[PDB]
């Protein structure tokens, strides 16, 4: 079986710049290689076929090169909307095989998070669990420190973070940190605080609430 | 104008069977080969079947041979994938695709989860909002199995500023996620905000109005 290998798990670029993604077949495949673009939460979309041909509707800034074993997708004039995973695929023979994908990431200027905290809803407590949600909205770069304080005690181990992919329009991240407590533990303390440290903030910002108010 | 729309994904016990369907439109279906490609949780893509335009030739990888059967009904403009002797490694999102060598159109995908666990629908709780200007609100979608859930706002009409986070697997074996949106704070008392949660494997739909 002929394999195709993408050695770059990530490639980073800025708006208006170019990025190249490599793909190596394990044996000669001629020009029978295709490229696909998969934006977050979407199915793959076809970009390149026969190594270098663009479908109708694909901008000329997308190019592909190579013959034999070494193939390259190049995106010129990169747009924020190009944030996606890019896959190569050979079809010189069955079985048809895919590369592992390369994520193209967008560098941009610093953007501080907007921070919000959400107490557990009365609905949720009725079932013995308490989720407290801290939201960090539309920030860049990805590095961000989130600290949970319950009556000034630092929490560690009882919260989980999830992050979106870079936004197709402004290239920012958003992040949720969810503190999960037993209702019994939640009712034992008053002040719930989410503290956020980030390059775009002059100093850490804290959002907080008093349970019961 | 080419569209491919899959259906049939479900939770199925290990060793069981499931048939996926793909409805084509916007092209002459009988003039193209058709294929199935799946994407595993690690996001790798695996081609799993190809059928010629007339249905006479079929091709499979060794991982699925004799367990998966691709077929088509050209009169109906439909493609099928019959899956049997299902294995844990078959869990994936399955894509209908046009052509038999490279794939110039892909469907939206339908998900198979191979599992002996029971399905459980989500519980949905408001993330209540409220200087000013911008308010944040959302829904916590908790304790469901398996993935995925789909979340929209106001039945798909509110999309600007929506962030639906990736699900996280809890120790209970159930998934949880939140979906949030930022809105003008001046509208909270007049504009209605409803998160629509669809969990197909449990046939559960939940709409929660999120109020100040």
């Amino acid at each position: 079986e002929t394999t195709v290998t993408q050695s770059q798990k990530f490639m980073s670029t800025s708006v208006g710049d170019r990025v190249s993604v490599t793909c190596k077949a394990s044996q000669n495949v001629g020009t029978n290689v295709a490229w696909y673009q998969q934006k977050p939460g979407q199915s793959p979309k076809a970009l390149i076929y026969s190594a270098s041909y663009r479908y109708s509707g694909v901008p000329d800034r997308f190019t592909g090169s190579g013959s034999g074993t070494d193939f390259t997708l190049t995106i010129s004039n990169v747009q924020s909307e190009d944030l996606a995973e890019y896959f190569c695929q050979q079809y010189n023979s069955y079985p048809l095989t895919f590369g592992q994908g390369t994520k193209v990431e967008i560098k941009r200027t610093v953007a501080a998070p907007s921070v919000f905290i959400f107490p557990p809803s009365d609905s949720q407590l009725k079932s013995g669990t308490a989720s407290v949600v801290c939201l960090l909205n539309n920030f860049y770069p990805r590095e961000a420190k989130v600290q949970w304080k319950v009556d000034n005690a630092l929490q560690s181990g009882n919260s989980q973070e999830s992050v979106t992919e870079q936004d197709s329009k402004d290239s920012t991240y958003s992040l949720s940190s969810t503190l999960t407590l037993s209702k019994a533990d939640y009712e034992k303390h008053k002040v719930y605080a989410c503290e956020v440290t980030h390059q775009g903030l002059s100093s850490p910002v804290t959002k907080s609430f008093n349970r019961g108010e | 104008e080419v569209k491919l729309e899959e259906s049939g994904g479900d939770l199925v016990k290990p060793g069981g069977s499931l048939k996926l369907s793909c409805a084509a439109s916007g092209f002459t279906f009988s003039s193209y080969g058709m294929s199935w490609v799946r994407q595993t949780p690690d996001k790798r893509l695996e081609w799993v079947a190809t059928i010629s335009s007339g249905g006479s030739y079929t091709y499979y990888p060794d991982s699925v041979k004799g367990r998966f059967t691709i077929s088509r009904d050209n009169a109906k403009n439909t493609l099928y994938l019959q899956m049997s002797s299902l294995k844990s490694e078959d869990t994936a999102m399955y894509y209908c695709a046009r052509r038999g060598f490279y794939f110039d159109y892909w469907g939206q995908g339908t998900t198979l989860t191979v599992s002996s666990a029971s399905t459980k629908g989500p519980s949905v709780f408001p993330l209540a909002p409220s200087s000013g200007g911008t308010a944040a609100l959302g829904c916590l979608v908790k304790d469901y199995f398996p993935e995925p859930v789909t979340v929209s706002w106001n039945s798909g009409a509110l999309t600007s500023g929506v962030h639906t986070f990736p699900a996280v697997l809890q120790s209970s074996g159930l998934y949880s996620l939140s979906s949030v949106v930022t809105v003008p704070s001046s509208s909270l008392g007049t504009q209605t905000y409803i998160c629509n949660v669809n969990h197909k494997p449990s046939n559960t739909k939940v709409d929660k109005k999120v109020e100040p």
